[PDB]
């Protein structure tokens, strides 16, 4: 039948699904691992050809400010070549708003040969991993203790990739970086930038730019580090000329996080007695060792812990998808508000991409970090191992930890959404004295303000001395400027940034609540006693007890997808309206600063009318007028997301008993005209029609917002 | 005229609710070769003793699906046991086997 | 000057530690 | 379908009754010009009966567009989600009533998800109500302003 | 230097594995230079 | 309650006894087919309605058939 | 390795020394410090009559009532018209509630009811257990809760008095 | 006239009245004799 | 000023409240409560 050709793909690459002995299952996974890389440094090989050969990145390296960066030429067929738009400088090609030219100059790139030189290095790398993926599975393969060493692989991960990683950048920035962005923005052009490898064999061209390196490596061995206190610098604030980060800040930044990573490197014992085990450090977590605020946690505490360790691949896939989703929220939040390359944070439509990116990859690595706590619950975990301990004890008070956090979704369903309708009604009565805003009853965020107003008062410098400038512009200090347009300005928070916080804490407690039950109770409940039995993915256990659709840990991984995406597009609508409306813009000559909506956060963004009105029916004018235009291409997409949404609930909404019994009509007329084919006509399965409904629901929703962010800024970014 | 030990639990939030006093009850009693963990369909891991066992549950589909677990995770296997339905009055039906 | 309105605010949140350490010592010492 | 027929009937007599009849003739084509011309142009008026500027009569038409709007978006709570999601959250909740003090009240009627066929059911009025509010609100904000 | 006299006469009282003798050497030498390092920076400035 | 009707097509192979989790079914002797057995549904008023028994039966069509009746407490399946 | 488990002390325990029901002995729920507090609390403190149990949490609650709509209402922006709707929102909510209070007793006490109020139920947090005591406990939470707003609104309408008593303005 | 509603037609007092008495008067007694009719037993 | 108790401090409504409730408000309900401390059986 056709569920065989669905069900193959999909049962592709879960390893225990065959024959489950785990040191061949470590093999296929670290053999595979090494085939995903070559697949980054192909696409890494990509981006710098691309960047290397079909761009204007020479052009746009003289000035940054009137050239927008394009690496994507079309060919003209079909007439397609219309979306080739005039960059300035005569380059017609497609605005990419991946900001590999901002990176690429903050790096210390000056000439499309570097480039070259860097794809054909990802190019060799690339066939490098997919020979060491081939030798240390076809070959030479590893056995079960060497996966099973924690702590060699802590502190060669810890003191080897991370503190070799950021020393040896760290040793880039200094010798290649450092000079290469000091000529620049001290205004020297192309032909008179030396090439990177002058400022080690002429040691004294880097003496004038900085005269601590006269006096060479001593004063480090001597621990007279003050001697380098001008190329290591602790001063805060953005570079004036290109609006990013100090280089002597991101210099110094990476040596104190490579000796911060190889000291971290070093906590674990290996082979010679010094050190701590990761079994002592979980046997010691319990009472009476723990504070006594802590003697809930029993008296096994952490011990029976560390054999899911020794056992389970899903339950470390499932906090590294948590901590990847935790790194790229952190990428999203800190690069618009403290920009760290040049020329970065006046690009609009580089902020807004790099931003939106960042949240929907972190925003998925937090679903599959629930998916596969679930598929540890179901398959890898043992009850045997856990008695009395914090995974058992967890599983024994899920009723009261669902039932509070479905409290707590409701309280902040009420008191932020419910405020937005109270605000909506009050405004249609013409009563807007009676609004929660900043002119009706306000609600300050006072404790955010507090911090804002801490980490104003710390730099001075109450309590870091050590800077000049602030860490952020958007805690306070002043207005940045480059080219007559804000790189970061102070970020005000009123009535309307207390609700939209509100609400991002409604969203994501709820999508908790969808993910957590789906663990919780993913092997057993007071519904289905053998749930676990039926697996991690099944569709239902029948029509009785009332109805027990979606009651498996799949089908709430299913439901917090789309939570994940309704939570995610009002965390990128706050990012998108709130810096188009209070912080980008353009200084006038007059002094005073015009954002590109004009300041209407405040009063316009506290409705959901104006959520309508304001962000979605202006805004959008740019993605449906452009037909016809360069941009026409994101009228396409912007249509092409509204499609694959509707066709979504076709699958999402109906179920394949309907489909199957169309089908037999039609294997029906097919068979009266002789024309039958072996493999037999199936309507796709509860869990195909729930799995494809979802996937165009996400990938209709998203490339609509994808089309309406890149087609608005590209026009007026 | 149930005889058993309780196994060794620590209580949860999955067990027996107002319907257990007010309408009916079931309760499971087997025999154990071992001291040996088993999962209990309430959540979380308990301890059976070895000898006669007795645990009271809230629904009949909570005894067969731990009586399932008895037949099938342990070896030797524990395919004694018996499933019984209490009434408030304390009035005790056998109803597994049948 | 003296004292601002946070400033008091500060110190009847702080006082009560103390007050809740006071009833689990007295509590403790006993009935 | 009936969808398809009253944008139909709504946009060749805004055409008509504007003299603008031209206008239908190159937008109505391709479907862009049904989604810009006919969607977003119309709802210029509508989506301004109450702003920071102020409030005029078609606010209540803007108040029953983002009402129809909400109705819809309910339905599909109804429709994507299913029973057993549901009604295993429904016992936790059971638990924690029973558990809390001082809420003397005890529900006569066990309190049950709603069934398969009632959700779809529940999810097509939803559905319905939500379609033809958005819609009822649209056609009478955008004719009466115009005209 | 002193500092690293105090890793020798205050680290053999707290580590339960010593001798795998030659690494915690290395370990007692490796952490005085750390505590030298942060001594010595912050009697640097006082 | 529910109810579970064994139809005289069953060839007494004991797999909807064996699927069933709240032990409805058990098998009588028939004399009305090979295995000289066939299913029977004695205790229907615990029976739930999910359809293991049917997802089992190799008959086709299945031999035992599950009609949703009025619902109890037993047949929603309710712990509270 | 978990033979040892369960033999050492902790703090939270089967609830009545029954692993098989369903809750936890908790800090929360079970310490002297709460359960002191909770079954001293008119609706559980023994040996009270029903109807001085409604009295109590009346007068508590439709004290507090009259507040938010004196405050953060529609009436808000004079001083008299804030007091008098949020002395109508305390008697519209008490009212509401004390009709729930009368029809879920004529509803669950109907020949032995089911759930929580069977009686069979071992319910330690719902003891009210007759339907006199539920009419009793209603008529209670009335008068305490119109008592208790319209004391609260007799000290909101005289604040210019009240506010002179306690700066002793009155002695001049 | 335009500070608060009033009616230009007979009895105008009437929609003062019916307005409280249908929507916020008598539902919770109408609610509470159907909630006591599917409730008896 | 002089015609009756102000505050010069930062929050002068605190002990416009605090000396009601620690001086003729809580004292009879702290009395109640060791009363039936010293009494129960
Ligand atoms: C009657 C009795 C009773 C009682 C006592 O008595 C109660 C209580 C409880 C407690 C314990 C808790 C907490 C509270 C809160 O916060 O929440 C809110 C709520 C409210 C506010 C509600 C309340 C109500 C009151 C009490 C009464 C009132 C009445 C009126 C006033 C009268 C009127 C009459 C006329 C005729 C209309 C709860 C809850 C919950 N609920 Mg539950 N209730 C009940 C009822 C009901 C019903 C009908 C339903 C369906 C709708 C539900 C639902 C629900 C859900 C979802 C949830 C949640 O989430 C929660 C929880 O769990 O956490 C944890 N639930 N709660
Ligand atoms: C200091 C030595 C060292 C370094 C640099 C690494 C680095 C890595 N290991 Mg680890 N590993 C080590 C020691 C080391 N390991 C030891 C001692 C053990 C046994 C305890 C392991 C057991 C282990 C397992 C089981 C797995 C890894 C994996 C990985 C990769 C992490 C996933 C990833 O994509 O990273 C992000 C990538 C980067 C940050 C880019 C830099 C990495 C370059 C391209 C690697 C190749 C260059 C070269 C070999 C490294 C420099 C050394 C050279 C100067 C001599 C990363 C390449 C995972 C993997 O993906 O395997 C393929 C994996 O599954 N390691
Ligand atoms: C980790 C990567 C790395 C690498 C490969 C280098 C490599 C070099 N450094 Mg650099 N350096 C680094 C990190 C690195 N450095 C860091 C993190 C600092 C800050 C403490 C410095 C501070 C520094 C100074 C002050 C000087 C060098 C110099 C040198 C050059 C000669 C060193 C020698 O022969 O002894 C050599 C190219 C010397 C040089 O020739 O300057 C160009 C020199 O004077 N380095
Ligand atoms: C490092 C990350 C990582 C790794 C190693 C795995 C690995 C695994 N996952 Mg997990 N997972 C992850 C992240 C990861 N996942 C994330 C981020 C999510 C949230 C979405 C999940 C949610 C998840 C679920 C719900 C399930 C798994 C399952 C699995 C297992 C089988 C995968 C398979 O056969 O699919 C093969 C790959 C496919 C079938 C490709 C389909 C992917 C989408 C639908 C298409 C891509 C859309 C594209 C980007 C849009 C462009 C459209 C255009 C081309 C037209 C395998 C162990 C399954 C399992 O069997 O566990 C027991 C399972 O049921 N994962
Ligand atoms: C706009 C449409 C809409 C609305 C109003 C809701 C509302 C809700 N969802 Mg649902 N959901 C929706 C779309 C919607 N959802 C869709 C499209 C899906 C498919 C993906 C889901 C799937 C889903 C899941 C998986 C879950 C929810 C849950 C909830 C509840 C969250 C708790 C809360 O906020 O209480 C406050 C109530 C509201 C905010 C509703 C509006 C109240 C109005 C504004 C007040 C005025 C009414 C007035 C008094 C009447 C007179 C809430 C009832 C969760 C839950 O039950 O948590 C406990 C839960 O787990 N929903
Ligand atoms: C929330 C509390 C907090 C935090 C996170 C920091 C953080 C910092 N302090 Mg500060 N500090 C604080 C409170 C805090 N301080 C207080 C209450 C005082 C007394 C007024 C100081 C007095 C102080 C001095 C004198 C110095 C720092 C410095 C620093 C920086 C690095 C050194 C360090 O001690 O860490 C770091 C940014 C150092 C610095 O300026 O680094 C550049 C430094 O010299 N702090
Ligand atoms: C015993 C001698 C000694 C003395 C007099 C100092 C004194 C100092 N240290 Mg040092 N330090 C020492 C030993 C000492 N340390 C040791 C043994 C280590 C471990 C290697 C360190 C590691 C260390 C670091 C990493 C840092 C300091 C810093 C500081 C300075 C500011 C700390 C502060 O006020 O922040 C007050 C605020 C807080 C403590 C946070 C709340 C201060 C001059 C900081 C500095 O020099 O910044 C300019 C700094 O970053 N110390
Ligand atoms: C079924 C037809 C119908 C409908 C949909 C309405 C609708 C309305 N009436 Mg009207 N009313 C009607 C017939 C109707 N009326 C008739 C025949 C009379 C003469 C007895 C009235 C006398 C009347 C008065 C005095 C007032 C209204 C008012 C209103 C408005 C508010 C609701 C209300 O307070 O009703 C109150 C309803 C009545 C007093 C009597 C209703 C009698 C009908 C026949 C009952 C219909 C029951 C229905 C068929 C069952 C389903 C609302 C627009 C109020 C208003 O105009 O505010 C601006 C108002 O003050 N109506
Ligand atoms: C903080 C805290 C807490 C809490 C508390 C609270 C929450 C409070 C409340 C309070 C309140 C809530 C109060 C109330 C009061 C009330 C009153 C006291 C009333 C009175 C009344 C009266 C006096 C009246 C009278 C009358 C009548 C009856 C009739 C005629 C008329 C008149 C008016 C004369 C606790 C303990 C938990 C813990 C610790 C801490
Ligand atoms: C999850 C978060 C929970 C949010 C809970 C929100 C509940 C409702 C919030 C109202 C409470 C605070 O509301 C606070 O009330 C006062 C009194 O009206 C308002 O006061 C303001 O408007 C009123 C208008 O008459 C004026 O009297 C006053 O001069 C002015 O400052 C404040 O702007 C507001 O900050
Ligand atoms: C539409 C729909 C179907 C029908 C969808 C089907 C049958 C998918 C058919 C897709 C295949 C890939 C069509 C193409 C067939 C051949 C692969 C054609 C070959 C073409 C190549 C040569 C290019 C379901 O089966 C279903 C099941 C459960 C819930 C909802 C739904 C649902 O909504
Ligand atoms: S409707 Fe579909 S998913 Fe739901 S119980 Fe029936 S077969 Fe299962
Ligand atoms: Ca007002």
């Amino acid at each position: 039948t056709t569920t065989w050709i669905w069900d193959l793909h999909a049962d592709a690459h879960d390893f225990d699904s065959h024959t489950t002995d785990l040191e061949d299952i470590s093999r296929k996974i670290f053999s595979a691992h090494f085939g995903h890389l070559a697949v980054i440094f192909l696409w890494l090989s990509g981006m710098y050809f691309h960047g290397a050969r079909f761009s204007n990145f020479s052009s746009w390296m003289t000035d940054p400010i009137h050239i927008k960066p394009s690496a994507q030429v079309v060919w003209p067929i079909f007439g397609q070549e219309i979306l080739n738009a005039d960059m300035g400088d005569g380059f017609r090609g497609i605005q990419i708003t991946s900001g590999l030219f901002q990176m690429w100059r903050g790096e210390g790139f000056t000439h499309e040969f570097q480039l070259f030189w860097t794809a054909i290095g990802a190019l060799v790398m690339a066939a490098l991993m997919m020979f060491a993926g081939w030798f240390h599975y076809h070959v030479r393969a590893p056995k079960l203790d060497w996966f099973r060493n924690w702590e060699s692989m802590m502190n060669h991960h810890l003191a080897g990739l991370l503190g070799l990683g950021s020393l040896g950048w760290a040793g880039h920035l200094i010798h290649v970086a450092l000079p290469t962005n000091k000529l620049l923005d001290a205004g020297v052009p192309l032909e008179d930038i030396p090439l990177p490898h002058e400022f080690i064999l002429n040691k004294s061209l880097m003496v004038d730019l900085y005269p601590s390196f006269a006096e060479g490596v001593k004063p480090f061995f001597t621990l007279n580090w003050s001697a380098y206190a001008d190329f290591l610098t602790f001063k805060g604030g953005l570079n004036p000329v290109t609006g990013g980060l100090w280089m002597t800040d991101i210099a110094h930044h990476h040596v104190a996080i490579a000796v911060l990573f190889i000291i971290a490197g070093h906590f674990y014992r290996t082979n010679w007695g010094i050190g701590h085990s990761f079994r002592e450090l979980l046997d010691d977590a319990r009472t009476p060792k723990m504070l006594p605020i802590f003697n809930f946690i029993g008296p096994v505490g952490h011990r029976g812990l560390d054999k899911i360790f020794e056992t389970s691949w899903h339950a470390n896939l499932a906090i590294h998808l948590v901590q990847f989703g935790t790194a790229s929220l952190l990428v999203a939040h800190h690069m618009y508000a403290m920009p760290p390359y040049p020329y970065l944070a006046t690009d609009y439509a580089t902020v807004t991409s790099l931003f939106t990116h960042h949240v929907w990859i972190a925003g998925f690595c937090i679903v599959g970090g629930a998916a596969h706590a679930a598929i540890f619950l179901v398959r890898d975990y043992n009850p045997a191992d856990h008695v009395n301990n914090v995974l058992d004890r967890t599983l024994r008070h899920r009723d009261t930890v669902v039932s509070h956090l479905a409290w707590v979704c409701q309280f902040l369903g009420f008191h932020s959404f419910a405020m937005y309708c109270h605000n909506d009604t009050m405004r249609a009565f013409g009563r807007p004295q009676d609004m929660f805003s900043d002119t009706g009853i306000q609600l300050q965020p006072i404790f955010a303000q507090w911090v804002q107003q801490i980490q104003t008062m710390a730099v001075g410098g109450v309590t870091a001395p050590g800077l000049g400038g602030p860490v952020s512009h958007a805690f306070g200090g002043g207005v940045v400027a480059i080219g007559d347009k804000i790189a970061m300005m102070p970020i005000q928070l009123g009535t309307a940034d207390f609700l939209i916080h509100h609400i991002h804490a409604f969203t994501i407690h709820v999508t908790v609540l969808v993910l957590l039950k789906g663990v919780l109770f993913s092997r057993n409940s007071r519904l289905i006693p053998d749930k676990g039995e039926l697996g991690f993915r099944f569709p239902c256990d029948g029509p009785g007890r009332g109805g027990t659709c979606q009651v498996s840990a799949w089908d709430h991984v299913f439901l917090g997808l789309f939570w994940m995406y309704n939570s995610l597009s009002i965390v990128i609508f706050h990012f998108f309206w709130k810096m188009q409306s209070d912080v980008w813009g353009t200084v006038g000559a007059d002094g005073t600063i015009s954002h590109i909506t004009g300041g209407n956060f405040a009063q316009a963004s506290i409705t959901n009318n104006g959520w309508l009105r304001d962000f979605l029916w202006a805004q959008a004018s740019q993605v449906i007028g452009s037909y016809g235009s360069a941009l026409s291409a994101y009228g396409l997409f912007f249509l092409a997301g509204h499609f694959i949404f509707g066709f979504s609930l076709m699958f999402l909404f109906s179920g394949r008993g309907y489909w199957q019994e169309l089908i037999e009509s039609i294997v029906w007329a097919h068979n009266k005209l002789k024309i039958t084919t072996a493999i037999q006509p199936r309507a796709l399965s509860i869990t195909q029609g729930r799995a494809v409904g979802v996937a165009h629901y996400l990938l209709g929703g998203i490339v609509t917002t994808w089309a309406f962010f890149l087609a608005r800024m590209a026009a007026i970014g | 005229t149930l005889t058993g030990k309780t196994p060794v639990f620590g209580g949860s939030t999955g067990g027996l609710l107002t319907r257990a006093a007010v309408e009916e009850k079931y309760a499971i009693t087997w025999t154990s070769t071992k001291q040996q963990v088993f999962e209990m369909p309430t959540g979380g891991a308990a301890i059976m003793h070895e000898g006669e066992n007795l645990l009271y549950l809230a629904r009949k589909e909570q005894c067969l699906a731990l009586g399932t677990q008895l037949r099938s995770k342990f070896k030797p296997k524990i395919e004694d046991y018996k499933i019984y339905r209490i009434y408030p009055n304390g009035e005790t039906q056998y109803v597994h086997p049948a | 000057m003296t004292l601002s309105e946070t400033q008091v605010f500060v110190a009847l949140v702080i006082a009560l530690v103390p007050a809740i350490l006071a009833f689990r010592l007295s509590t403790e010492l006993y009935k | 379908t009936l969808g398809w027929v009253t944008f139909y009937w709504h946009w060749k007599h805004l055409s008509v009754w504007s003299g603008n009849v031209a206008q239908f003739n190159e937008s109505s084509t391709y479907l862009m010009g049904w989604f810009r011309d006919y969607l977003w142009a119309n709802s210029a008026q509508l989506i301004n009966g109450y702003s920071p500027a102020g409030t005029n009569s078609l606010a209540v038409w803007a108040w029953m567009f983002l009402f129809g709007h909400l109705a819809w978006a309910v339905s599909f709570m109804f429709l994507i989600t299913w029973r057993g999601y549901w009604q295993e959250l429904i016992e936790t909740l059971m638990w924690a009533h029973e558990n809390t003090p001082l809420s003397f009240g005890y529900p006569k009627d066990k309190p049950v998800a709603l069934s398969i066929v009632q959700a779809r059911l529940v999810g097509l009025t939803h559905f319905t109500v939500g379609y033809i509010a958005t819609y009822g609100a649209f056609l009478i904000a955008s004719t009466s302003s115009r005209f | 230097c002193n500092l690293f006299v105090l890793a020798i006469g205050k680290y053999a009282i707290q580590r339960p594995g010593a001798g795998p003798g030659l690494p915690e050497l290395l370990a007692t030498a490796s952490l005085g230079h750390i505590l030298g390092a942060g001594m010595i920076l912050g009697l640097g400035n006082a | 309650s529910h109810s579970v009707k064994i139809y005289d097509t069953c060839i007494g192979c004991t797999q909807c006894v064996r699927a069933c989790p709240l032990d409805v079914l058990e098998m009588v002797p028939w004399d009305g087919c090979k295995a000289g057995s066939i299913a029977s549904s004695p205790r229907t008023e615990d029976c739930v309605g999910c359809k293991r028994c049917e997802t089992a039966c190799p008959t086709d069509f299945l031999s035992i058939r599950v009609y949703l009746g009025a619902e109890t407490t037993r047949s929603m399946g309710l712990a509270y | 390795t978990w033979v040892d488990a369960y033999d050492q002390k902790d703090i939270i325990q089967p609830y009545r020394g029954n692993p098989e029901l369903g809750n936890l002995a908790t800090p929360v729920n079970s310490s002297n410090l709460v359960k002191t507090y909770i079954n001293n609390l008119p609706a559980y403190r023994p040996g009270l009559t029903p109807f001085l149990r409604g009295l109590e949490i009346g007068m508590a609650h439709g004290y507090f009532l009259v507040g938010p709509e004196v405050v953060v209402g529609p009436l808000r922006e004079t001083a008299h018209g804030a007091n008098l709707s949020g002395l109508i929102t305390a008697i519209y909510i008490t009212v509401s509630a004390c009709l729930g209070i009368s029809i879920f007793a004529l509803a669950t006490f109907q020949g032995d009811p089911r759930g929580a109020y069977n009686s069979n139920s071992p319910d330690r947090l719902r003891p009210l257990r007759s339907k006199d005591g539920w009419f009793q406990l209603s008529g209670g939470i009335l008068l305490g809760s119109m008592g208790g707003a319209i004391f609260a609104y007799v000290l909101l309408e005289n604040f210019g008095d009240l506010d002179a008593i306690l700066r002793g303005a009155v002695n001049v | 006239d335009m500070t608060q509603l009033t009616g230009a037609y007979a009895a105008p007092w009437l929609p003062w009245i019916m307005i409280p008495l249908i929507f916020y008067i008598l539902p919770f007694p109408i609610f509470a004799i159907i909630f006591l009719w599917i409730e008896r037993e």
